[PDB]
């Protein structure tokens, strides 16, 4: 019946009044005639919180609190918990301090927030580690709170997995401005793909040493979660390119959408009430009195906040009150230092990626050990399988290879499908990776197979040589004149010629 | 120069303690620099901040210091003023509290204590290990932040010296029928139990177990200090090992040591550069200090040798390292001081431990049962399984040379197909392992209690639903 | 191959080179005062392991 929205100055209440009436025009009306008032300040001061929220208690006993905020003090939202100590009202935390969750909850708390959850943080981290196959880990930490807990999730989610995530143990940057004890630890770094759970100002120091470490090379990788990235609009210098994070950064979501979302969640709680009960839990008498009790005899909304679905989108909760399907934007910096869209998670907890693999191109500025190879399907030099559901996509002998898959013949776009790759040539290349020792990358051909003079214009492997789509071509390539006319050749790999097969 | 210090108290004689401690700080260890401010506890949690903003923050207070309450056990936990400090990351030393939910520096920014939480009591039991030589632990835990943190510091101190606990049990507070868990209990080898809970829970527990007859000789009770309080004092068995943090409740000595810590903290802040000026209004300020973590680092890295309590050095988590501990015993319902600890150095008192069951000798929780549960798998010739007689007994038959075959009763299901009801039947058994274990009987003195597999398979790891959780079959 | 500490008091270019060290048994052709600096960094390098 009574819902209030309290916001800061951005896009304004008139369109939010349209949002409230459109929520009353969209779908499934609360029998309950819901009146919503949105009001505005720019304070985050607790005096305001007291006055305004007790005035919301004054006018017709408002049962819902709506807060998206645009400052940077965090336990402000935990300030609202004291509101839950005094009012016992469901509260939906939307932005700012209401977003940046580290908030461990009372059993008496009533807070449901669209911010980051360390479990789901780590799981989306690890599926990022899944699809781009960085199976060696460096696990470098500090001793802020919850970071022992990050270590716990790392150890446990590795041990629970049949992947064979191949580890170094946790190396623990202990205190600040060690500056040579940091060196004592960080010179023990001996891997390729790197994970920090740190702070802002610590990562400043860490990467300032890391350029001096020579671990800021542009074959390395660095994925750090939201607590260091955070403010996308504030871009500090010493961070190199290509760094990877996950956060709820609004690039696609309006404020008003999530406003109507939380209001609809409140109405679903109202509907679950008037199903399994038949009345309304009326609000408290006032703020200022201590009179008789705090018995929630009307059984407040926590069994009622369990299953809430809107609009084809599941918005339920756990026992901890975290969100089962949040929105989870996956972000990388490019060369202009722009936090840009890369990975999306709106679908059944799965990841949707652009597959732009190497983009780190010396921001901290030449390197050419990435090699481009595109090959053909000839057994048993080459056998290609698809991805098996074997707790991962990494088989003991296969290497993934991106095909282009057509949509139809009228749109010639090809989707980069990772597939499993076997045979002679790949085993040869792995032995080259242990002898020649570089980084090796694989693809597959559509344009003919080997090469054909199309009025002296090549197809196939040979055309991929000529027009420099790839540097290297392996195949079981027959070694012949017009082929030797254009390109150079290794000492012949295996022996062939012309034979005759008969019964 | 003008440095303002805030406080929350009960009786105004301790406000006088603050003022004369300010004068002591003017004296002990060079122009004019100090002024005193304090406002007592409220009965309400309603406004709070209005005193804090309008009184202490308006007076540019660097530190507010708060004791418990004039209720000493209530839910009046000094939450909101800490959060008003958390608006501007303002340092507060938790004077008297032990509720370790305040302990996380994430949620509770700068609230460092002179009194340790119950967590370090966990480490005390490790100290007990080194005198009383155990290996096997029973843990009973309240489902708290506190109980889980107790568990975690237990597990870390177990796996820094590789001692390995057997079970951990969980408890919702206020539940009353517990009995299966304590039976649960009586099943195991160890007889050393640690409780971490509230009072009523424990009484609940202490009395309940006494019925479950777990308080006699051969039992155990490692007990936190809230479980050594009032009603918990009335219905536990005597002879339970207990603890006190020494100097637990006279507020004033801790007040004085705190004010002295604050004073040399102020001077060592004045030693530094780019010193910032303190804000007054809450109205018009969302701006954090430049020097919040500098307050923190000065409070962390400081040393204070000659306090009332002695050395006051803080953890990485910022509460007192190496404080003095005492072990007590209610023997004939009177507490007797037994144990003395600087931080780790162990002193028993020469009054002797009446161990709270039988005799004053120190037991062992290593006692077996010799009734060993064995499971067999249907594989000829290593295992033969045949049904019984109509008696339910086993036939008497021969070997090839005619020896009487040793045969074993085995319970298990008939219909060993998946998706079917399974029905417990005793059946006769042959094989190697029978004869092996009877050789082990005549060498080793056990009894042998034999089952079939519930599944009729070996058992490997598979993933159950959500496709990440491994379980052995 | 030869890794070449070029000039004196580089102090981070020395770091650029000496963090490329990936071996067990080490040879220096240096001076007195240079080896002072080099082993002073080498304790910080963690290459003064025993």
């Amino acid at each position: 019946l009574n819902i209030a929205v309290m916001l800061g100055h951005s896009h304004d209440v008139t369109e939010r009044e349209l949002r409230t009436l459109w929520g009353p025009e969209q779908a499934a009306g609360l029998p309950l005639d819901v009146n919503v008032v949105a009001l505005l300040m720019n304070r985050t001061d607790p005096k305001s919180l007291i006055t305004h929220v007790c005035d919301l208690m004054s006018g017709a006993r408002i049962h819902g609190l709506v807060f998206g905020d645009d400052t940077d003090q965090e336990a402000v939202a935990q300030m609202l918990d004291f509101i839950s100590s005094h009012t016992f009202v469901p509260i939906l935390g939307i932005h700012g301090g209401a977003s940046m969750i580290m908030a461990d909850k009372d059993p008496t708390s009533t807070f449901f927030q669209f911010g980051a959850s360390i479990q789901q943080q780590a799981t989306v981290m690890l599926k990022i580690m899944q699809d781009y196959d960085w199976h060696v880990f460096s696990l470098v930490t500090t001793i802020f709170p919850g970071y022992r807990e990050f270590i716990s999730f790392v150890k446990t989610t590795v041990d629970n997995s049949f992947v064979g995530w191949d580890m170094q143990n946790v190396i623990t940057l202990d205190t600040s401005f060690e500056d040579a004890k940091t060196q004592v630890q960080l010179k023990k770094i001996h891997s390729s793909v790197i994970l920090l759970y740190c702070s802002k100002d610590e990562a400043v120091l860490i990467l300032s040493e890391a350029r001096s470490l020579g671990l800021t090379g542009y074959d390395f990788f660095w994925i750090v979660p939201s607590l260091v990235s955070g403010n996308t609009e504030l871009i500090p210098k010493e961070f190199p390119s290509g760094l990877i994070s996950v956060s709820y950064d609004d690039w696609d979501y309006s404020l008003e959408a999530r406003v109507r979302d939380g209001i609809g969640i409140l109405t679903t709680a109202a509907s679950s009430m008037l199903e399994k009960f038949s009345y309304i839990p009326e609000a408290k008498a006032s703020c200022y009195g201590q009179m008789e009790r705090p018995e929630v005899p009307m059984h407040t909304l926590h069994p009622f906040m369990v299953n809430v679905t809107w609009d084809g989108k599941d918005l339920s909760f756990t026992e901890e009150g975290y969100q089962v399907h949040p929105r989870l934007v996956v972000i990388v910096l490019n060369k202009d230092r722009e936090w840009e869209k890369v990975g999306k998670w709106e679908n059944h907890t799965l990841s949707l990626r652009h597959a732009v693999w190497p983009r780190y191109k010396s921001f901290s500025d030449p390197d050419d050990n990435h090699l481009s190879i595109v090959t053909l399907e000839e057994a048993p030099f080459v056998i290609v399988e698809d991805i098996d559901p074997l707790t991962e996509t990494c088989v003991r002998n296969t290497v993934p290879c991106r095909k282009f898959v057509k949509i139809n013949n009228s749109t010639n776009e090809g989707m980069n499908v990772k597939k499993c790759c076997k045979g002679f040539c790949i085993d040869i290349l792995k032995k080259l990776s242990r002898t020649v020792k570089f980084t090796y990358d694989l693809y597959l051909v559509t344009n003919g197979k080997h090469g054909k003079k199309v009025n002296n214009v090549w197809n196939g492997m040979i055309g991929e040589v000529v027009y420099q789509r790839a540097v290297m071509a392996v195949g079981s390539l027959t070694i012949n004149e017009e082929r030797s006319e254009v390109v150079d050749f290794s000492v012949p790999f295996v022996e062939t010629g012309i034979s005759v097969m008969v019964s | 120069k003008i440095v303002n210090i805030g406080a929350v108290l009960s009786t105004r004689k301790h406000e006088q303690m603050f003022r004369e401690a300010v004068n002591q700080a003017n004296k002990r260890h060079w122009k004019i620099q100090l002024n005193a401010t304090s406002v007592t506890h409220k009965p309400n949690a309603i406004q709070m901040a209005l005193s804090v903003c309008e009184d202490l923050i308006s007076s540019q207070v660097y530190a507010i210091l708060v004791s418990h309450p004039p209720t000493p056990n209530d839910h009046f936990t000094p939450t909101p003023v800490s959060y008003t400090a958390g608006f501007y990351r303002i340092p507060v030393l938790g004077l008297t509290t032990r509720m370790s939910i305040y302990s996380d520096k994430s949620i509770h920014l700068s609230f460092l204590r002179t009194v340790p939480p119950y967590s370090h009591q966990s480490s005390v039991w490790f100290e007990m290990m080194r005198v009383y030589s155990w290996n096997h632990i029973i843990l009973l835990v309240s489902d708290d932040h506190e109980g889980r943190a107790a568990q975690k510091r237990l597990e870390t101190l177990l796996e820094e010296r590789e001692s390995k606990a057997e079970k951990v049990l969980q408890f919702d507070p206020g539940t009353k029928n517990v009995t299966a868990l304590l039976m649960e209990a009586k099943e195991l080898e160890a007889r050393v139990i640690i409780l971490s809970a509230s009072e009523d829970d424990a009484a609940t527990v202490y009395r309940a177990a006494a019925m479950l007859n777990m308080t006699g000789s051969g039992y155990v009770w490692l007990v936190g200090e809230r479980e050594i309080s009032g009603n918990a004092l009335r219905y536990a068995p005597d002879g339970i090992l207990g603890l006190q943090l020494i100097n637990g409740k006279n507020e004033s000595a801790h007040i004085s040591d705190a004010v002295g810590v604050v004073a040399q903290a102020v001077h060592e802040l004045l030693e530094k550069e780019n010193i910032t000026d303190p804000p007054r209004g809450c109205v018009g300020n969302t701006n954090i200090w430049k020097t919040g973590p500098l307050f923190k680092r000065v409070l962390m890295s400081s040393k204070y040798a000659d306090g009332v309590t002695g050395r006051v050095e803080f953890n990485e988590d910022g509460d007192r390292k190496f404080a003095n501990y005492s072990i007590m015993n209610l023997q004939n319902r009177k507490l007797v001081q037994v144990g003395i600890y600087n931080g780790t150095h162990v002193i028993p008192n020469d009054r002797k431990i009446i161990w709270p069951g039988g005799e004053t000798e120190k037991p062992r929780g290593y006692q077996m049962s010799t009734r060993l549960k064995i499971v067999t798998i249907h594989q000829e010739p290593f295992v033969y399984v045949k049904p019984t007689l109509s008696d339910g007994t086993c036939k008497e038959e021969f070997t090839v040379n005619g020896d009487p075959v040793k045969k074993v009763i085995c319970t298990g299901p008939n219909d060993t197909s998946p998706g079917s009801p399974r029905h417990t039947v005793p059946q006769c058994c042959y094989g190697f392992c029978i004869d092996l274990l009877i050789k082990l009987a005549r060498t080793m003195n056990f009894t042998y209690e034999v089952h079939l597999v519930a599944d009729g398979k070996f058992g490997t790891q598979e993933r159950v639903n959500n496709s990440n959780k491994k379980e052995w079959n």
